[PDB]
RNA sequence: AGGUGAAAUUCUUAGAUUUGUUAAAGACGAACUACUGCGAAAGCAUUUGCCAAAGAUGUUUUCAUUAAUCAAGAACGAAAGUUAGGGGCUCGAAGACGAUCAGAUACCGUCGUAGUCUUAACCAUAAACUAUGCCGACUAGAGAUAGGAAAACGUCAUGACUUCUCCUGCACCUUAUGAGAAACCAAAGUCUUUGGGUUCUGGGGGGAGUAUGGUCGCAAGGCUGAAACUUAAAGGAAUU
């Protein structure tokens, strides 16, 4: 039976999509169906951060924010607990958590 | 001199298995001091954590006082490229250097990326583990 | 509760061309007075060709997607 | 034949992609030795 | 023990900049065959260009430059290139714009030539309940046709010492927005990167004008 | 230094790995990239120019049944593979050692030939999938979205945005005294209240996509395709 009305992939209207490699696995996996957390943060945590506003030059200081794509496998993600797993109601809802 | 705080760019690799610490005139041409993880602690385990890189960053601000320089310009960096998500020694590394008293700026991250290149190691299906 | 025989004026308006109970253009004629001219000429809404005056050649109106833009202030009536 | 189920695998089986090259390697066997005997 | 054979030198930026100081290097002490000012000459700077204006701003942005000259224990500084910090155009990158991108290879009156890149990216209106906005392809086209235009006209009518001027106030990416909203609004437009590809002659003289 | 769960093979003071500026080489076009577009399907993401071609929309143009579906027959058909020249960076079936293990021809690690890329032929199959043939009619709403078109003393400067209607796309949500074995389904509805037109396929599970014969192929193999004997269950969807 079909677990998904989806698939899982979510394409329409193609019949071939672009490709990825998973950032920890490895694998080929298509761009549709990777799974992807666009990693925004800063360098040095939070707590670790006042030592470079305490010894710095300059009056004041922005630290710039490292940005990274990060692309998952299923398998990738379902081991590190970014997706877990969920009840077939509750599958359905498409909607962020953590907005 | 007259006019105190000269800098030098610093050059904070922090793979995982290894974090490099190095420091460099702004030309970048001539290098003052390098440090690798591995120099102070001898598992291959622990070349990559955290103590190793604070470690590693002592001996570097002490040998940065004695030949001149009192501040750093910095240039973090994973290693990037195929593999782009920088180390556990990046943390405390970069922490290390200012509980020295080395006056820091301008941090950037420098860790290379294509604009789609090359092909990636470990196949089709993955480092399957 | 429905009135298939007598719709009303206003949805049929809405509706598309051909899916009305009769079906008739929403295209139409006009009686155009190009600027310098007294002439009059009759051009149809949606112009296909780029529509010249009646003697020594001004510009009435280019074609576009659906209805013809007519050139700068000339004024234009329906038949 | 098989079809379109080829490989349904409902149940503990061979697995069809090996399954298939099995036969393939006893088939081509077949042919060199029914030319060797021409 | 090594280092009692090298001694410092002090690098001098352009008067342009607005600060003599920044350039702190050392090249070793001079020995008969391989002298420290022949490896001195031709090393590359990257500078960032709130040092030189010396006022917190314009923190992104990166501007090259390598010493042509060196003159008792002075080096003298003409510029290689421009560049962006990867902060800066990565905070830039949001999803549902669209990115737009150019380049031209350009020359100034001045013998050499530049290869100079542009981006700009679609800005959504006020009151726009829109959720994404893109612009299509054709009107793409025009936009980016228009960025190399004015980006090649800016650069050819002025000599690279009066260009460089020009990207200080960051007036050529003012410039090509008020042209394009005909087409579509935009926002950021930045300049981004520029590649000296010749560099024409050293000419001594020519240098000597700039260093005032 | 490398690399790993942890180590080793490997590379290193005849200066590696890291720092910087170049040069050559051949791949690949990140982020923007989406329950978006285009294409008969396979498939197609850098800039600019040239060459034909296509859909939708608009149309008080034109011909006037020229149409639908298709045994034979014909064109295209990812990846791998083949044949003959180029090119060969990275990755890398085979092979090689180093680990792990009771053993490990595997997973992990380090090298690494064919291949990967391109011109010229072949091959003709994929979970080639929406596992739902192709035209047509009618059934039910709401909000999004891509393309075109019309309207508004609309808001900011030919265009962007707002409000509203129309067809044409990929979809999505909600619901049915419609359907279904159920999962689910605007089609799988309008089918015991059984007939709109038409092409192809199936008849318990093996034996078997095998044998033999035919035909296509340079081969690998493709298309067509049995029987003897064997067996009471195989199989589907949900429940505990």
């Amino acid at each position: 039976p079909t677990k998904r009305r989806n698939g899982g992939r979510a394409k329409h209207g193609r019949g071939h999509s672009a490709v990825v490699r998973c950032s920890n696995c490895g694998r080929s996996c298509p761009k549709d169906k990777a799974i992807k957390r666009f990693n925004v943060r800063n360098i040095v945590d939070a707590s670790s951060q006042r030592d470079l506003r305490e010894a710095s030059v300059y009056n004041t200081y922005t630290l710039p924010k490292l940005y990274i794509k990060q692309c998952y496998c299923v398998s990738c993600a379902i081991h590190s607990r970014v997706v877990r797993v969920r009840s077939v109601e509750q599958r359905k809802v498409r909607e962020n958590p953590q907005r | 001199r007259d006019g105190e705080i000269v800098f030098g760019v610093a050059h904070i690799y922090a793979s995982f298995n290894d974090t490099f610490i190095h420091v460099t005139d702004l030309s970048g041409r001539e290098t003052l001091v390098r440090v690798t993880g591995g120099m102070k602690v001898k598992a291959d385990r622990d070349e990559s954590s955290p103590y190793a890189a604070m470690m590693a960053a002592a001996d570097v601000a002490a040998r940065c006082k004695e030949l001149g320089i009192s501040a750093v310009h910095v240039k973090v960096r994973a290693a990037g490229g195929t593999r782009k998500t920088p180390g556990p020694g990046a943390q405390s590394a970069l922490r290390a250097l200012a509980r020295s008293g080395l006056r820091i700026g301008r941090i950037e991250d420098v860790t290379p990326i294509p604009t789609d290149s090359t092909r990636r190691k470990s196949g089709r299906r993955g480092r399957r583990l | 509760e429905i009135d298939l025989l007598h719709p009303d004026p206003k949805v049929e308006a809405s509706k598309h061309k051909l899916k009305r109970l009769i079906p008739n253009p929403n295209s139409f004629f006009m009686d155009v007075k190009c600027p310098g001219c007294l002439q009059i000429t009759t051009v149809f809404s949606h112009a296909q060709t780029v529509v010249l005056c009646g003697s020594c050649n001004i510009m009435l109106c280019q074609p576009t997607g659906g209805k013809c833009k007519l050139t700068e202030g000339c004024s234009f009536r329906k038949k | 034949a098989h079809g379109a189920s080829r490989y349904k695998k409902a149940r503990a089986k061979m697995r069809w992609k090996w399954k298939k090259k099995r036969t393939r390697r006893l088939q081509r066997k077949r042919r060199k030795m029914r030319q060797r005997s021409r | 023990d090594p280092f009692l054979k090298k001694e410092w030198y002090d690098l001098k930026a352009p008067t342009l900049f607005n600060v003599r100081n920044f350039g702190k290097t050392l090249v070793t002490k001079s020995q008969g065959t391989k002298l420290a000012v022949d490896g001195l000459r031709g090393r590359v700077y990257e500078v960032n260009l709130a040092d030189l204006n010396n006022d917190e701003d314009q923190g992104f942005r990166k501007i090259k430059l390598c010493c042509e000259d060196i003159q008792g224990r002075n080096c003298l500084t003409d510029f290689h290139g421009m560049d962006m910090t990867r902060d800066k155009i990565c905070s830039l990158v949001r999803k549902c714009h669209s990115l737009i991108e150019a380049f031209v290879d350009v020359t100034t009156l001045d013998g050499y030539t530049l290869r100079m890149f542009c981006i700009a990216f679609t800005k959504r209106r006020p009151e726009q309940v829109k959720s994404t906005c893109y612009a299509q392809t054709s009107q793409i086209r025009a936009i980016r046709k228009k960025m190399m235009t004015i980006m090649s006209a800016e650069a050819s009518k002025c000599q690279l010492r009066d260009l460089v001027k020009k990207f200080i106030p960051e007036s050529i990416g003012k410039d090509i927005e008020n042209a394009c909203k005909g087409i579509f609004p935009l926002q950021n437009v930045f300049i981004r990167k520029v590649k000296m590809l010749k560099k024409p002659k050293f000419d001594l003289t020519k240098l000597m004008e700039l260093h005032g």
